[PDB]
């Protein structure tokens, strides 16, 4: 049948796998052991999608994980799902990358994309046949970004007709700790752009700004924020998996999605989003639903769009819902802002309905919003790629593994390709 | 006296979890079936549930999916043992009761016992092997559990001479 | 003898071709086994079923329809369904993959592998039936999977077989409302590839759908089994001419005849006057008079157009219960003398009526009323080319921009078919004109 | 009187003949023992056994069938299973040798000390036998030991009995499977022995048999059970002739005059239309317009020949159960009147046509349906050619670098028979084509 | 009350290996009966067996083999003796009691008591040595074994009044 195998790669990869995996395998109620407890027929029936089946009742994940420093793969073996993850699937080096582009793009990357290769077409020839696979890293993360340029770079032409969905954070605007992130993002984006379909943006600040905003408890995990953001990856996943008229495939959606090939940032949106007593102070009904799922501040990927306008929107709605609302939710949106759209195209709007409600909470949603925002994000990458070019900083380490600024230099110029682009079509 | 019905409606909330769980239950069934290799029977007895469950079960389910059904089998029987002593009975409770008596078997002759509408199992269920097989094996359970709520629909109309009968 | 296979393509067509064949078994009366109880209807299949079911000598009934889908999710869910013992396991016609609201993706992908067992089903149900008398198929336009496939079966089956009924029936793109974007390529794209094979397309509109039922159902939360049911109740009507006789029967051949004047446009419209909830007809009355008022009032339509502005030219009454011809021809006479309607000076005659005695049916848990009169309005205007000049203003400027179009031509077509579309597209508007001007 | 010899060569035809005699102890209720239960059928030993069992005044009945293999393995096991007291001692031939699938070797090497003993059998079964109308053999193309052995007695029997019938059914090489490629080559021997000798040769080929079997059967896991379960029906199909009656009877002897148009060419194809699993059968009606409809169905038969490449020359439909003339005469009226069914010019008629009145049997422990009307469709046409292209071109380039040759050279053989064999099968497509040709 | 049934268990297990060994133990009879020469004699009499074990049995298997099968005769022996208190039991009951008791002899007629289907030893027997001798000797086994397992299929039936007949 039809399935997905994951990507899961980076220091960030290692906490936000295992938060996503643990996600789903709770939402499908099996134990941390790992014998399901019947309850679901539905689930039992589609897991072939994305877990195997192992002798014990055991839907043993299809998930690759992948990184050099065997210290995050113990704590995560000793983390309560390690047990669910295989040791066919943990596959490392033996040394450390620094963080840096170049080395993990080249030098240690020469010697493990052999079994990386492996285990991922050992999982392709187990299965029949993919709709792709999806990624979890990010471009701010120095290991992440070269290896999975240089994975995607492997797999774009070995499968040339599949779904090369990726995840990753942005750094913040703010602060990015290490101070040669905007080169190794800058390389990563240069080969991402022309290789990937699909891409959601992440950034840490709006996690925190939402923890103060609803959450306001002061002090989450790291981990609780991403239980936040793999409940809104799981909720785009879970259209596949689950039925009611609603047209599932990211095929589908995607096709809806770009106008222009080089669209590939994208911009999530969630639904309810409740606080300490907002649970008996919330009036649960479809027109309050939207009104949260397209606020001004429920947004959590870059920034407010308020600067500029709206290319394509597709909202899906977890639970028990009928047709009327959401359209007439649609009607009234188009007339609250019909100039916040483009002209270009009308009806930017996009539906889809699953009845299948969460556990613990009865009729949600998720969004994604491809809109002009980026362009102020790209505009600061390239603010700084500039003035730390100008005076080439920190560069004696790549000269040392045998780069050049020449590589740069038709990087951003493809980068302000990127930028005429979006000003030329949405200006 | 009216925690019979208490009980009733968590069974049939496990009814319904089977109503989930019902295709699940005939497809492990199945696979249970082609390894024990007697084809050739309407499925009435649990003799051949064991023969099934107490091999070629190395998955999770294969054991649980199973075992609850001799579960549920074994609280009706305990439920009936209330029912047993009790009071002597009108003689509509008293039919119900020896019915019931009766039909609680290991080995018994439920085996094509279709019933009347809703009981949408057989309408649920597939094929052939359904409509030949997977008789009684699917209703038997609702069966029982109407005309024993009938017992408790005649208790509130028992009058003050049967309120003594059999608990004197 | 009087029998029309059914095709329903689309997992969008899929619940509603579920729906109607239930309400058929429904006033059928057949148990959800497939079998009757004591009384005797069964033999080499010939009653009232003979129709629409087929229960040959083992007692069980075969619905004359195929269900293909694309996906497996709906399909597997019939395919665990209540009456699916009923369904036959591959007449439920069911793929892997997904034609991605992609025209060219559901025609020519995977259709090559399909279309052949689904041409073997068609024949091995051929072989059996011997009347024929056409098709009714469960489509739309903007099929997701559903179009391109349906345009390429109904081109082989028109080539294949050119003397029986094509009866195409489609949602139709909603006039201001899109849950996507592919659909105004995919729509022109099925409309010029087959206005020359189709016989006979009609249409409707969710919106309006809902409009009336929250107009005089007054339902504020009704739902796709509301929605499934009207459209089946409409096949119903018409299909009750088949199902028995009346004091006069007719048929398709002359529902086209008649309906078509001259050929290309067979897009009319239909209406169901005694829509109403059920107290209210509980405590209303029903007659002649005001169904008429009803099929010709110009708000109860399932279509955006307004007959005030557009000019007609076809009506086609199908009269379903009671009724008299005295007062019938008096309330049809009254609208021919009255001059809100607009035909063309060209039709001295445009009406057509079919009458049949038996009552239409309700359904257990249903929401509908008690209906002993009902009756089908048939129509076709000018009114309709409207539809058509929105959706062209809104393709010129999808098309000079070539939006979403890397898609299309990565899987390898070309920009020529795309021009010819809105040729064709232009030449209904230029024949839709012209035959206005009287 | 009516009775014939079989023959069953080769570890792959051993277990098949087990198994088409288990189906056969069936229907006559033969018991394991060798007895029937109290009803006096047991005396002189003339009944429906009579022709292929012997129950004498001892009470045992005998099958006249010969079971012979080279190697001990299995025949012991058979000799260790449950009806071999029903079995004769040593008509289970048990060989201490094996050919290496060479057919040099099992036709030079072992076949000398063996042949006078199966000879002895077979005079010591034609003694008691007098109708003796001819012999079944069941064997393989590709014998890995009943390629030589089988064509030096079938030399044998021919040059002593050159006045009856020999019927050789055999596995054709599995067209893109191969498990051996010293098969061709043995193959190849066989063909251009047999050309001269074979009466009426029928062959088989496992792949379109597991595909029927998950098509229609609808098993995922089928195994030899099945396959043997097929064959067998097919086979006990064309003794129901022999065995019991109906509206005519025809004799292996027509089927040969009358199927074969000229000599050489006596390679037809079998096919059974009725193959369908059991919930198939329970809940779908079956009749002679669908059941042809089927048997002309390309793809229902096990051999990769496609008909609409090729053209009919013969067919022979085989019905067992309850018909009527009136509708087989219509159907085949329709079959006639069929354009896409090509027939040669030189035969106006093409059928041969057979009816007996006793429906089928199944067997407990069965995964067949409930079949009331069944066809044995024995079909001849121009395409098989291709099977023989195919493996003359696999044989070329083969033959131009000697491959294995070493082998069959230390052995005792030289190329002048491969050398024969190619311009053999050219001489067999030659003439293909040139019947193909009017 | 169902431990004896657990005891059958294991001993059809051994039943099973019995289907694995039963030729070689036929072959090993042989080779007593011509030492032996009471060869015109269908077996029936364990006695003769005992005749064999004492003498040309220097060769392991001879005795391994052989010593078993009245090792699981003296196991159904200690098994009859539970079975013959418990209670006055259901009147099949009691007759499957008397069947039980009347078969244990040690100098029976045993010989040629062939059973139904599937019952394969006869099938497996190969020549006329089994169609004058070998008879009963092979499966008087199953023929005390599925006869008691319908006695205890009974036990699930039994009602309050049949549970106490003869256990005070
Ligand atoms: N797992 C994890 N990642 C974090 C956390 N906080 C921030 N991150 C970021 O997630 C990014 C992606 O991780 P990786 O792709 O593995 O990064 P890398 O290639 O190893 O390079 P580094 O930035 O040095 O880690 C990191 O660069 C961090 O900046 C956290 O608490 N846990
Ligand atoms: N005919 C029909 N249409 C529906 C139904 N529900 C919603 N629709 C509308 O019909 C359209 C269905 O088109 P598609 O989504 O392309 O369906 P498809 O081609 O069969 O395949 P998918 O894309 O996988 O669904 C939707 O856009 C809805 O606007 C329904 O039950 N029946
Ligand atoms: N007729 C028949 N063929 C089989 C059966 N099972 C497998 N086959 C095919 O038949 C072929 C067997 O032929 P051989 O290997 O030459 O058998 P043989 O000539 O009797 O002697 P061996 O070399 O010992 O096997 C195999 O290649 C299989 O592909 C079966 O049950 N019956």
């Amino acid at each position: 049948m039809r399935e997905i195998v994951h990507l899961q790669a980076g220091q960030c990869g290692n906490q936000i796998g295992a938060k996503f995996w643990e996600v789903i395998s709770d939402e499908h109620g099996i134990d941390p052991t790992g014998t399901y407890h019947g309850d679901s027929d539905l689930q039992l029936e589609r897991i072939n999608v994305y877990y195997n089946e192992a002798t014990g009742g055991k839907y043993v994940p299809r998930a690759v994980l992948v990184d050099l420093e065997p210290g995050t793969m113990d704590s995560v073996r000793s983390g309560p799902f390690g047990q669910i993850f295989r040791p066919d699937n943990f596959v490392f080096g033996q040394s450390g990358a620094g963080n840096n582009w170049a080395k993990g793009h080249y030098t240690e990357g020469a010697e493990l994309v052999d079994s990386v290769l492996d285990v991922v077409r050992k999982e392709a020839e187990s299965c029949d046949c993919l709709q792709g696979f999806q990624l979890t890293h990010s471009l701010g993360g120095g290991t992440g970004s070269g290896m999975g340029t240089l994975l995607i770079s492997k797999i774009r032409e070995e499968y040339p007709d599949r779904i090369m969905n990726t995840f990753s954070v942005v750094p913040s605007p703010k602060v990015s700790d290490t101070v040669v992130e905007p080169y190794n993002a800058t390389l990563s984006v240069h080969q991402l752009v022309e290789n990937t379909d699909e891409t959601y943006c992440i950034d840490n600040e709006a996690l925190y700004d939402i923890c103060f905003r609803t959450l306001k408890l002061t002090t989450p995990t790291y981990g609780d924020l991403n239980h936040l953001v793999s409940a809104t990856m799981s909720g785009v996943t879970t259209c596949l998996r689950f039925p009611g008229q609603l047209n599932a495939d990211l095929r589908k959606l995607a096709v809806n999605m770009v106008p222009f090939p080089r669209l590939h940032f994208f911009m999530p949106g969630f639904a309810p989003l409740t606080s300490r007593g907002s649970q008996q102070y919330r009036a649960l009904t479809v027109p309050e639903l939207t009104q949260q799922m397209f606020d001004a501040k429920n947004m959590m990927a870059a920034c407010d769009p308020r600067h500029g306008r709206y290319l394509t929107v597709a909202a899906v709605f977890r639970g028990r819902m009928s047709m009327k609302e959401v359209d007439e939710q649609m009607l009234n949106v188009q007339n609250k802002n019909s100039s916040y759209f483009v002209e270009w195209i009308p009806n930017n709007v996009k539906t889809a309905v699953c009845d299948i409600p969460p556990r613990g909470l009865k009729m949600s949603a998720t969004f994604i919003g491809n809109s002009t925002a980026i362009q102020e994000l790209f505009k600061r990458i390239s603010e700084q790629f500039t003035a730390m070019f100008r005076r080439k900083a920190f560069l004696h380490w790549y000269t040392g593994e045998g780069m050049d600024e020449m590589e740069f230099t038709e990087a951003e110029s493809n980068m302000n390709d990127l930028v005429s682009e979006y000003q030329q079509y949405q200006d | 006296m009216n925690e019979v019905k208490e009980s009733l409606r968590s069974i049939e909330q496990k009814y319904k979890l089977f109503q989930q769980q019902q295709f699940t239950f005939i497809a492990a069934l199945e696979h249970c079936r082609e390894n024990a290799h007697d084809k050739i029977r309407p499925i009435s007895s649990i003799e051949q549930v064991q023969s099934y469950m107490e091999h070629y079960c190395n998955n999770s389910t294969h054991r649980r999916i199973l075992i609850m059904f001799m579960d549920i089998c074994s609280e009706l029987s305990k439920l009936c043992q209330h029912f047993e002593a009790l009071h002597s009975g009108t003689p509509v409770t008293n039919s119900l009761l020896e019915k019931c008596k009766t039909l609680v078997s290991q080995s018994n002759d439920l085996s094509s016992l279709r019933a009347k509408y809703p009981h949408e199992v057989v309408n649920h269920l597939s094929c052939d092997e359904a409509r030949n097989h997977y008789g009684g094996v699917v209703s038997l359970i609702p069966i029982v559990l109407d005309f024993m709520k009938e017992w408790i629909a005649h208790s509130e109309k028992l009058p003050r001479k049967v309120l003594q009968h059999g608990t004197t | 003898m009087r029998e029309c296979i059914s095709i329903h393509v689309g997992q969008a067509g899929v619940q509603i071709g579920n729906a109607c064949w239930e309400l058929y078994c429904l006033e059928h009366g057949i148990q959800p086994d497939g079998q009757m109880p004591s009384d005797k209807t069964i033999g080499g299949g010939d009653d009232s079923f003979n129709t629409f079911f087929s229960e040959t000598g083992a007692g069980k009934h075969v619905p004359r329809a195929v269900f293909v889908d694309l996906e497996p999710t709906v399909v597997d869910e019939v395919r665990t369904g209540t009456y699916r013992q009923l369904f036959h396991p591959e007449q439920l016609i069911t793929g892997k993959e997904d034609a991605a609201n992609n025209y060219a993706r559901g025609h020519y992908t995977i259709g090559k592998e399909i279309v052949d067992l689904v041409l073997d089903r068609i024949r091995k149900l051929a072989d059996l039936c011997t009347g024929l008398q056409g098709f009714l198929i469960f489509h739309s336009f903007g099929g997701g999977t559903g179009s391109g496939f349906a345009s390429l079966l109904m081109e082989r089956l028109s080539v294949d077989y050119g003397k029986k009924s094509k009866l195409e029936f489609a949602i139709y793109p909603a006039p201001q409302v899109s849950t996507a974007v592919v659909e105004p390529y995919n729509s022109i794209l099925t409309t010029h590839t087959t206005l020359e094979h189709s016989d006979c397309a009609f249409m409707v509109d969710n919106e309006a759908i809902y409009d009336i039922c929250r107009r005089n159902l007054d339902i504020e939360r009704p739902t796709y089994t509301n929605l499934n049911r009207l459209i089946g109740q409409i096949v119903s009507s018409i299909t009750a001419s088949l199902r028995f006789d009346g004091a006069l029967n007719v048929d398709l051949t002359e529902f086209q005849t008649n309906l078509v004047p001259y050929p290309r446009i067979h897009f009319p419209l239909a209406t169901y006057a005694p829509v109403i909830s059920a107290e209210k007809a509980y405590h209303e009355q029903l007659s002649v008079a005001e169904i008429t008022n009803a099929c010709f009032e110009p708000a109860n339509q399932m279509v955006k157009c307004d007959p005030r502005h557009g000019k007609y030219m076809a009506c086609c009454m199908l009269y379903r219960g009671d009724v008299v011809p005295k007062d019938v021809n008096a309330a049809i006479a009254t609208i021919k003398t009255k001059r809100t309607i607009q035909f063309v000076d060209w039709c001295p005659t445009g009406f057509k009526v079919g009458i049949n005695y038996q009552p239409p049916t309700v359904v257990p848990g249903g929401d509908l009323a008690k209906v002993q009169r009902a009756v089908c309005m048939l129509s076709n205007t000018t009114a309709i080319a409207e539809a058509w000049a929105r959706l062209d203003h809104k393709f010129d400027l999808m098309y000079a921009k070539r939006a979403f179009v890397h898609w299309y031509v990565g899987e390898g077509m070309e920009e020529g078919e795309f021009s010819e579309a809105r040729e064709d597209l232009a030449a209904l508007e230029k024949d839709y004109e012209e035959v206005g001007v009287d």
